[PDB]
This record gives C-alpha cells, sequence and structure tokens, in this order.
C-alpha cells in the first residue's frame, strides 16, 4: 500500500501542470480518490473527489471548472490536470485514498504529497479553539473542534474526522466518523462529541503524538478542515 | 355509431390495464432478457396508442352527450400514428428475433450483443416517429397547414413500409416453421406452430387493416367518404383488439403460464 | 437527495457491484454445462481425454465457438440426492456405459453385474425429478473389447431373455434399446446414444449436435415461444 | 461370535437409554404450557428485497451487529449486503461455483464458504489492500461441506457430507479435532450460545450433541424418520430445534435428553430446509419446500403465520442477534427481509 | 475390523448411558420462563413502533 505522487515543482503563473499519483499495492480500481492541499503555514484544504469507476466527480468551489481530475484504472495512476496556475494555488498536494461502504474507514491512507510553488456561503465551517497547546508527556489532553451545523445526520453517522500530521510526515487518520479509531492507531486516542461540539481526548501522551490535528467534516461537499492545533513539548 | 365507440372504449381500457401491468412488471419488478426489451417497448407503443384512442373516444362522447364541443390538438393524431407504427414494427422484429434464434443458435446464444435489442428498438421507434411527424407536417396535422399532393406520396410510402413489415413477419415465421418442422428433435412442435400462426393471423386481422384503410384505402378508393362511416370504427376497433391482445400474447401466456 | 455524501458513494459502489454481477452472469449463462455420469471404470476418463484433446472435477473445452463445462462427480462417495439437486438446469448429461462390462460381475458383492448397476444408475438419473427435460447423451464405450468378448462368450449371461446370434449388431442394439426403455416419459426427454472406442476419432461432434438441439430449445424459451 | 454378544450388549444399552428417557419424561411441553395465552397471528411485511443473485441461493448468515448479512449462490458469488439500505457491501467470486454453506464471523472480519469441492475456504473482509481475499482453504474432508460456522476468528467447525464434523484451526490450517459417529451425510450444524457445545444433524435421522473442548459425542437424539436438513439452538442454550425431510420439525432438549414437541402439520408434505429461532425464543421459523416460511409458536405448536413471498424453495433463513428482522433466501434468488 | 468398530460403538453407548437427567416438566418450565422473561426485548412478537424500526 503506497501512493507515490509525481510531478510538481516551480512553475510560472498562469501555467499548466499535470500532477500525478501512481497507486501501487492495493485494489485502486475499487477506491474513491481525493486531492487535499495545505498551504505552507495554514491548515489543509480539500481540492477534488473522483470515485471508483469515474462516475461521480466533485470539486472545490475555489477551483471548480478549472482543475481536472482523471483516474486510470488499468495502469493504477491518478491525475490532477491544472490550468492557469494562479498564485493562490501554492500548496502541498496530497493524494488521499478513501472507500465508502458500511463500516468503512475513509481518508485512511495518504500519499507522501507533492509541493507546487507558484509565484461558498453554505460551506460548514470547522473552528478549532486553539493552535498551540503546551503539554508534558503522560498527560491527558483534550483537543476541541467546533462546527457551524450539526454533523449528526439522520442515519446516525456523525461525519467528523480527526487526522494528525507529524512534523515532516504525511497526514494519517486517527478518528473516523467522530468516535471510531483507525487501524494501526493506538487505543489511547478517543474522540467523542455531541452535535456541533467535538473533543478529541488524547490520553498518556508520548513524543509521537506531537503534531497538528485536523478536524474535517464529511456531511456535505466541500470538505472543510479546521485550522489545526500544533501540540508542543 | 355509438356501440363501436363504446366497444373501443371498453377494449382500450382493458388494454390500458394490461399494458400498464406489463410496463410496471418488466420495468421494475421482474428481470429482463434480451427479448423483454421488445415486449416493454411494444407495451409502451401500445399504451400510447390506446391512451390516444381513449381521448379520441372521449372527445367524441363529450361532443355527443354534454355538447361541450372541445377541440383536441391537431398533432395528437401524429403521435397516435407513431405509436401504431412502432407497435407493428415491434411485432415484426419479435418475429425476426425468433427466426434468428432458431436458424443461428450458437450465434444467438454466445455472440449476440447485449445492446442489440435496445439499438433495434431505438432505430424502429425513431423511424416510425420520423415518418409520422413527416406525414403530420406534410399532410396538415403539424404546424396547422399542409398539402394533400405531397401528403399522398409519403402516405403511400408509409403504407409500403407497413406491407414490408408484414412480409418480414411472414417470411421470418415461414423460415422458422420450415426449420422447426424439417430439422428439429426435442421441441413442442404443435404449440409452437399454433403460436406462430396465431401471431401472424392476429397481425393480419387486427393491426394491418387500420393502417391500410387510413394510409392507403382512404386515397386509392376515392369514394371512401361513404365507406368511412362503417369502415373507419370497425377498423380502429380491430387495431384496438391488436393493442389489447399484444401484451396477452407476448408476455402473459408466455411467462405467466405457471 | 436525502442521503449523505458517504451513503451516496455507498449507493454507487453497490451499483458498480450490480453491474459486475450482471456481466459475470451474462458470461456464465452463455456457456454449456454438462454433467458427466457413469459407473466405475465405464470409460469416463477416456472420453475426458477425447473431448479435452478431490471433490468435483471440472473440465473446460471449446468446440466450434461453444465453450463447455463438464462436471465429473465420480469422487463424491456420498448421498446422491443433495448434490444432485444442486445440478438441475444443466444443459445435458453425458452418461457412460461400457459395453465390454456385460459379463463382468462386480468386484464387491460378486453376485451383481456392472451392467445391471449401470441400468439402475440410468433409471435413477433418467427418472429423476430434477432431470425431467434434460437431454441425456448416452455414450456406449469399448466397442472393440465388446467385439473380442462377444466373439467368445454370449450376452445371455447378463440378458438371458435376449435371443440373437451374438454378432456385432443385434446384441449392441438390444442393450441399447434396453437402456432406452428406462424412461417413464419418452416424450419429454431426448436420449442421444452413440457407439465409440478409445481409437474413435470424432465423438465430441455427437455432444455438439445434442447440445445444439438443447440450445435451440432454450433460445426459443428465451424468446417467449417455449 | 463375540460381535453378536457385543451387539446384544449395545442393544440392551439402547434398552436402558430408552427406559431411562421414558421414566425421565412425565409431562410434555404442551401439557404444562397449554395455559399460556397464545400469540395468535403475526403479520410480517417484506421490508426489503435484496436482489442481485442470479442462480439459486443455498446459504445466508447474519452479522452480529444485525445490519450486514452474507449470502452464497451457485453463480460463484458470495455477497455481503447492507440490509438497512439494500446496498451491496462486497461481492466475492468463488473458485468453485458449487457452494452449499456460508458463515459470517462473529467479529465481522471473515466469511467462510464451502461446497462440493470439499473445502470450506475462508475470506478476509478487512484488508489493507481493499479487496476480499481468501485467507485459508481448509481441505481435509472427503465429502462435501454441508455447514461451516465460526466459533472465533481462529476456530471454525465444519459439518461435512463424509459423516464427519471437524473443529479446525485457521492459523495453522489443520483440523485439531475430528468429530465422528454419524453414519450418513452430516447436513447441518449449530453452535451453543456459550460456544462450548454444538449440535449437528445427519442423514441417519440422528442429532448428536458434541463438545468442542475434548471432541466427544455427549448426547444423541433420535426422533425423526427422514434426513435432517437444518438445526438450531434455542437462545437459552438448553434446547435445540431441527427440521427433517418428513415435513416434521422437532424441539429436542439437551439437559433432559428428550424430544419436547413436534411442529408438524397435517397439511404440510414437503421437507423443512432451514430453521431459526426468534430472540425471545417464542417463535420458531421454518423454511420449507412449498416455497414459503412458516412461523410457529414454539410453546404451543401453533402456526402463527406464513411468510409467503418466494417463487421457489426457501433454502436459508435467519433472525438477527437483536431479533429485529428475518431474512429468508430462496432458490428464486431473492432475499426478503421481514419484520 | 468390525470387532473394533462394534467395541468403539459400545464404549460410546456405555459412556452415554451413565448421564444424569432433569425432569422434563422442570425443563418445560425453564423454557417457558425464558420465553416469558425475554418477551419485551423481542422485536418480532409485537409490532415495534416504526420510529425505532430500522427497516422502514
Ligand atoms: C429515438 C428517440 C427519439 C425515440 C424515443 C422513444 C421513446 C418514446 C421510448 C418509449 C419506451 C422506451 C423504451 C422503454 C424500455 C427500454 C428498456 C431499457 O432497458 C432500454 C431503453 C428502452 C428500450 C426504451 C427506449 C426508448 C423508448 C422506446
Amino acid at each position: 500500500v503506497q501512493l507515490v505522487e509525481s510531478g510538481g515543482g516551480l512553475v510560472q503563473p498562469g501555467g499548466s501542470r499535470k500532477l500525478s499519483c501512481s497507486a501501487s499495492g492495493f485494489a485502486f480500481s475499487s477506491f474513491g480518490m481525493h486531492w487535499v492541499r495545505q498551504a505552507p503555514e495554514k491548515g489543509l484544504e480539500w481540492v477534488a473527489y473522483i470515485s471508483s469507476g469515474s462516475g461521480t466527480i466533485y470539486y472545490a468551489d475555489t477551483v471548480k471548472g478549472r482543475f481536472t481530475i482523471s483516474r486510470d484504472d488499468p495502469k493504477n495512476t491518478l491525475f490532477l490536470q491544472m490550468t492557469s496556475l494562479r498564485s493562490e494555488d501554492t500548496a502541498m498536494y496530497y493524494c488521499v485514498r478513501s472507500i465508502y461502504y458500511y463500516g468503512s474507514s475513509p481518508f485512511d491512507f495518504w500519499g507522501q504529497g507533492t509541493t507546487l510553488t507558484v509565484s461558498g456561503s453554505a460551506d460548514i465551517v470547522m473552528t478549532q479553539a486553539t493552535s498551540s497547546v503546551p503539554v508534558t508527556p503522560g498527560e491527558s489532553v483534550s483537543i476541541s473542534c467546533r462546527s457551524s451545523k450539526s454533523l449528526l445526520h439522520s442515519n446516525g453517522n456523525t461525519y467528523l474526522y480527526w487526522f494528525l500530521q507529524r512534523p515532516g510526515q504525511s497526514p494519517q487518520l486517527l478518528i473516523y466518523r467522530m468516535s471510531n479509531l483507525a487501524s494501526g492507531v493506538p487505543d489511547r486516542f478517543s474522540g467523542s462529541g455531541s452535535g456541533t461540539a467535538f473533543t478529541l481526548t488524547i490520553s498518556r501522551l508520548e513524543a509521537e503524538d506531537v503534531g497538528v490535528y485536523y478536524c474535517m467534516q464529511h456531511l456535505e461537499y466541500p470538505l472543510t478542515f479546521g485550522a489545526g492545533t500544533k501540540l508542543e513539548l | 355509431t355509438l356501440i363501436p365507440v363504446f366497444l373501443i372504449l371498453f377494449i382500450a381500457l382493458v388494454g390500458l390495464v394490461g399494458n400498464g401491468f406489463v410496463l410496471w412488471l418488466l420495468g421494475f419488478r421482474m428481470r429482463r432478457n434480451a427479448f423483454s426489451v421488445y415486449v416493454l417497448s411494444l407495451a409502451g407503443a401500445d399504451f400510447l396508442f390506446l391512451c390516444f384512442q381513449i381521448i379520441n373516444c372521449l372527445v367524441y362522447l363529450s361532443n355527443f352527450f354534454c355538447s361541450i364541443s372541445i377541440n383536441f390538438p391537431s398533432f395528437f393524431t401524429t403521435v397516435m400514428t407513431c405509436a401504431y407504427l412502432a407497435g407493428l414494427s415491434m411485432l415484426s422484429t419479435v418475429s425476426t428475433e425468433r427466426c434468428l434464434s432458431v436458424l443461428w443458435p450458437i450465434w444467438y446464444r454466445c455472440r449476440r450483443p447485449r445492446h442489440l435489442s435496445a439499438v433495434v428498438c431505438v432505430l424502429l421507434w425513431a423511424l416510425s416517429l420520423l415518418l409520422s411527424i413527416l406525414e403530420g407536417k406534410f399532410c396538415g396535422f403539424l404546424f396547422s397547414d399542409g398539402d394533400s399532393g405531397w401528403c399522398q406520396t409519403f402516405d403511400f410510402i408509409t403504407a409500403a413500409w407497413l406491407i414490408f413489415l408484414f412480409m418480414v413477419l411472414c417470411g421470418s415465421s415461414l423460415a422458422l416453421l420450415v426449420r422447426i418442422l424439417c430439422g428439429s428433435r426435442g421441441l413442442p412442435l404443435t404449440r409452437l406452430y399454433l403460436t406462430i400462426l396465431l401471431t401472424v393471423l392476429v397481425f393480419l386481422l387486427c393491426g394491418l387493416p387500420f393502417g391500410i384503410q387510413w394510409f392507403l384505402i382512404l386515397w386509392i378508393w376515392k369514394d371512401s367518404d361513404v365507406l368511412f362511416c362503417h369502415i373507419h370504427p370497425v377498423s380502429v376497433v380491430l387495431s384496438s383488439l391488436n393493442s389489447s391482445a399484444n401484451p396477452i400474447i407476448y408476455f402473459f401466456v408466455g411467462s405467466f403460464r405457471k | 437527495c436525502t442521503l449523505s455524501a458517504e451513503d451516496k458513494a455507498a449507493v454507487e459502489r453497490s451499483k458498480m457491484i450490480d453491474r459486475n454481477l450482471r456481466e459475470d452472469g451474462e458470461k456464465a449463462a452463455r456457456e454449456v454445462k454438462l454433467l458427466l455420469l457413469g459407473a466405475g471404470e465405464s470409460g469416463k476418463s477416456t472420453i475426458v481425454k477425447q473431448m479435452k484433446i478431490t471433490g468435483i472435477v471440472e473440465t473446460h473445452f471449446t468446440f466450434k465457438d461453444l465453450h463447455f463445462k463438464m462436471f465429473d462427480v465420480g469422487g463424491q462417495r456420498s448421498e446422491r440426492k443433495k448434490w444432485i439437486h444442486c445440478f438441475e438446469g444443466v444443459t445435458a448429461i453425458i452418461f457412460c456405459v461400457a459395453l465390454s462390462d456385460y459379463d463382468l460381475v462386480l468386484a464387491e458383492d460378486e453376485e451383481m453385474n456392472r451392467m445391471h448397476e449401470s441400468m439402475k444408475l440410468f433409471d435413477s438419473i433418467c427418472n429423476n425429478k430434477w432431470f425431467t427435460d434434460t437431454s441425456i447423451i448416452l455414450f456406449l464405450n469399448k466397442k472393440d473389447l465388446f467385439e473380442e468378448k462377444i466373439k467368445k462368450s454370449p450376452l445371455t449371461i447378463c440378458y438371458p431373455e435376449y435371443a440373437g446370434s451374438n454378432t456385432y449388431e443385434e446384441a449392441a442394439a438390444y442393450i441399447q434399446c434396453q437402456f432406452e426403455d428406462l424412461n417413464k416419459r419418452k416424450d419429454t426427454k431426448e436420449i442421444y446414444t452413440h457407439f465409440t472406442c478409445a481409437t474413435d476419432t470424432k465423438n465430441v461432434q455427437f455432444v455438439f449436435d445434442a447440445v445444439t438441439d438443447v440450445i435451440i430449445k432454450n433460445n426459443l424459451k428465451d424468446c417467449g415461444l417455449f | 461370535s463375540e460381535l453378536d454378544q457385543l451387539r446384544q450388549e449395545a442393544e440392551q444399552l439402547k434398552n436402558q437409554i430408552r427406559d431411562a428417557r421414558k421414566a425421565c419424561a412425565d409431562a410434555t411441553l404442551s401439557q404444562i404450557t397449554n395455559n399460556i395465552d397464545p400469540v395468535g397471528r403475526i403479520q410480517m411485511r417484506t421490508r426489503r428485497t435484496l436482489r442481485g443473485h442470479l442462480a439459486k441461493i443455498y446459504a445466508m448468515h447474519w452479522g452480529t451487529d444485525s445490519r450486514l448479512l452474507v449470502s452464497a449462490s451457485q453463480d460463484g458469488k458470495l455477497i455481503i449486503w447492507d440490509s438497512y439500505t439494500t446496498n451491496k457491501v462486497h461481492a466475492i467470486p468463488l473458485r468453485s461455483s458449487w457452494v452449499m454453506t456460508c458463515a459470517y464471523a462473529p467479529s465481522g472480519n471473515y466469511v467462510a464458504c464451502g461446497g462440493l469441492d470439499n473445502i470450506c475456504s475462508i475470506y478476509n473482509l478487512k484488508t489493507r489492500e481493499g479487496n476480499v481475499r481468501v485467507s485459508r482453504e481448509l481441505a481435509g474432508h472427503t465429502g462435501y461441506l454441508s455447514c461451516c460456522r465460526f466459533l472465533d476468528d481462529n476456530q471454525i467447525v465444519t459439518s461435512s457430507g463424509d459423516t464427519t464434523c471437524a473443529l479446525w484451526d485457521i492459523e495453522t490450517g489443520q483440523q485439531t479435532t475430528t468429530f465422528t459417529g454419524h453414519t450418513g451425510d452430516v447436513m447441518s450444524l449449530s453452535l451453543a450460545p456459550d460456544t462450548r457445545l454444538f449440535v449437528s444433524g445427519a442423514c441417519d435421522a440422528s442429532a448428536k450433541l458434541w463438545d468442542v473442548r475434548e471432541g466427544m459425542c455427549r448426547q444423541t437424539f433420535t426422533g425423526h424418520e427422514s434426513d435432517i436438513n437444518a438445526i438450531c439452538f434455542f437462545p437459552n442454550g438448553n434446547a435445540f430445534a431441527t427440521g427433517s425431510d418428513d415435513a416434521t420439525c422437532r424441539l429436542f432438549d439437551l439437559r433432559a435428553d428428550q424430544e419436547l414437541m413436534t411442529y408438524s402439520h397435517d397439511n404440510i408434505i414437503c421437507g423443512i430446509t432451514s430453521v431459526s429461532f426468534s430472540k425471545s425464543g417464542r417463535l420458531l421459523l421454518a423454511g420449507y419446500d412449498d416455497f414459503n416460511c412458516n412461523v410457529w409458536d414454539a410453546l404451543k405448536a401453533d402456526r402463527a403465520g406464513v411468510l409467503a413471498g418466494h417463487d421457489n424453495r426457501v433454502s436459508c433463513l435467519g433472525v438477527t442477534d437483536d431479533g429485529m428482522a428475518v431474512a429468508t433466501g430462496s432458490w428464486d434468488s431473492f432475499l426478503k427481509i421481514w419484520n | 475390523a468390525s470387532i473394533a468398530q462394534a467395541r468403539k460403538l459400545v464404549e460410546q453407548l456405555k459412556m452415554e448411558a451413565n448421564i444424569d437427567r432433569i425432569k422434563v416438566s422442570k425443563a418445560a418450565a425453564d423454557l417457558m420462563a425464558y420465553c416469558e422473561a425475554h418477551a419485551k426485548e423481542d422485536p418480532l412478537l409485537t409490532p415495534v413502533p416504526a420510529s425505532e424500526n430500522p427497516f422502514r
């Protein structure tokens, strides 16, 4: 299971560049795909979503109608076609893997990313109450993230995700759908929260829990992140 | 002339119920073969034809009894003709598919395209629609005006299309019958032979005469004005009998015999 | 409309799964399945080698744009009823009888013959509830050894009521008709009987002709004519 | 002949067990349970219809979360459904199209199916590669797999057609325990609620209660006349009910070693194909060969309704572990969920 | 060797015959008592209200 992403680099403003992400190691033809970007000092930002079999495509409203996502099913290779590269599209582009059936864990495996340096009022906004929390190891932590609309759908699923980014590392998934641990994540993490009010409770912190924690909603499109809380030692 | 109108109202209502149940069953609650597409589109053409037969029945009954004197739009007869031509073309292509199933068995089992039924249905519906809207334009039902002199040439070529459909039906039924009665072993010969003759006789006695009298008799006889008072209601009753018998023949006795 | 984004993607995943099940069912409904039957050492392995070039054994062969599956069930030493109801809707049955085993009494319970056990097997398969329309392609095996065994010993050991001068023709025809007589209904099912040996060069054509008749009947069933 | 005196020794052992059971039973289920007021009629509507199978379905098993169910069929397809929203979660293609059973693991990570190829293969639903792959093939039987049920993510009992039930071990691959003692064609299997015992049914019309821990036939129940087709415990664990080919469904008892009631009817002449129990154990549901399931008041031997919804033979049936719904598969290739 | 098979069968019967059984009426009361005490948590006997039906 690896998602190596090619392309990227220093381009000209108003130019064009096809970013690539060649899957290898899983049944990529049965996975939905996303691109999620972050600014060099801000939080993450969702870009697009192509699904399995290329049937359903959404885009971020910032770049809708100008980007182009395209998958290749036999060669297992994912593309983002971008034209007229404006200066607000300088970011770190991540190739995110996700899959949607009952009991599934979307946004679980992320690519290594690619840098590209270039020189909506109904969107549910995620608010993180802080950006830096100083915590000694072995201490129980609670990271809060605030909504603007109740993420509890009528089916019961509360589409809130908790990610983590180690400094220098790609993002991973910790909590999917507000209460469920991902696989490979130690059981000391425990998110919980009622409607619009969410707290991720880290317990017995170690040096590997140091990073920036993101709260994404998945109730509707576009997928919107919080600012992120850089935990420090 | 009230009792042919009551008879076509009754037979049209029965055909509505039969084709509506066929449409619901085959569209939603049953599986579809590569053959049930033909039955579904025949029932759709059938439903359209008999809905327009009820409304042409009802406007006449209103102007008889209630004296409302409503006017039906002039282009409704065009879509009624399109429904009738598509229904007879479905009958012809069902016979051709049965003939190709017997004469080329390995091809029909293994190498038949899955979309061939939909392609044939779209082509036959489009061709019937094209000739019907062309007749309605050039003969005075579409866009309020038309000339009879250019109506007659295209009404004859649509009558020739009806005769071509009838001979395709007969040729395919004859080829199927001679191949079954000559070189077959394990088949129910008698019921198959009777159903082939039933389809051909129902076609000739019911569907064909209405198109012949509207498409061809109306112009060649030149004295049809006296004939229409009797010939026009019994012929459209016969075509309504075709319409009410097509779901029964091609779906109900076939699949609901158990 | 009243769905989430995730339940929307779940719905289209189920629709893709529906689509692939449809393609695989259309692929598997156009191939010919044959249930290969017979007694012990009836020559079933011989005709497997002819048409080709534990548990159930399945053989894939193709012959004139028709892809066949032939399911040998000789290794199933269990109750027949359960796994034989699992086998209805099969195109044809290839039943194997060795002609040369008319006088060979069985290796276990020496009072009993190969041929009458093959008749009992044919009666139980042919008169089955699950095979009431299935065309049985009877294969009569080892005609050569039947010739060198009927030149010396009479067929009256197995069929004492048979009255013939022990040649190639009438003895084989008597046991062929004795097998054909085992139907209760001779009007539904169609039995296709062939004579062959291991040296015999083309007897997959017999199977092809019998299944072409069955394919004609099924093509008429699929067009509403039944 | 010492075998003759051994046979008369076994015959008087039959005699001793027969009079022990006869002295054991004083009042039946129906005499002491006549005074409870009956349920009457139960109208279960077809809430869902899971379509997508093309050949006949012989197997079905519910999840322990009572939302996902698996089903097997003769088109070589094993399908996990989302029973709430009719979605197909997974569709597994099998190497052998002839499958007669399926199981869905209590944790939910595995399914196991097996049939005429004498192998109860095991498939891993939770995979980092995204696809359901086969994990272990359990090839040790010489007759067909009639049932195989999970005890745990590592242990699975497999009923087989070669008179042999077998405890397996998925991590190694080898049958740790082999259960012998039936004389023909073991057809079914049912695990105790504590999963320390299991019953099995065979074609010698005998139901044998086993022990997973040591591997011995602790009890034997003979009250049928035809081949037993499917079997199920009562939810308390102390009783079990079974169904054979003589249109008869019997409720036997572990702790009393006895038959309690016969759930036959004078009108039914086709064999039971599957049985299951409701959450309280008040209802016994039996699939049938006259195309429809019958619900039975388990304490009054009354038919409380008929789940008539299938065109062909009902082959498999099961109530969820929360007791919410009943799924019935059939040979017309349609699952129906009733509630 | 049918002597070994008959000996194994008779040792199976001689270990099965020496078990202890409860009265059948006690077992019948226990079955009826479980069915009485768990009748509230059964969504199949009574029609449960459709708000907490997950199936429509
Ligand atoms: C060419 C266009 C303009 C003609 C439109 C024809 C219209 C009126 C409709 C009426 C009923 C319709 C058919 C109804 C049933 C089906 C089955 C579906 O699986 C394939 C399409 C098909 C076969 C439809 C084709 C289009 C159809 C024939």
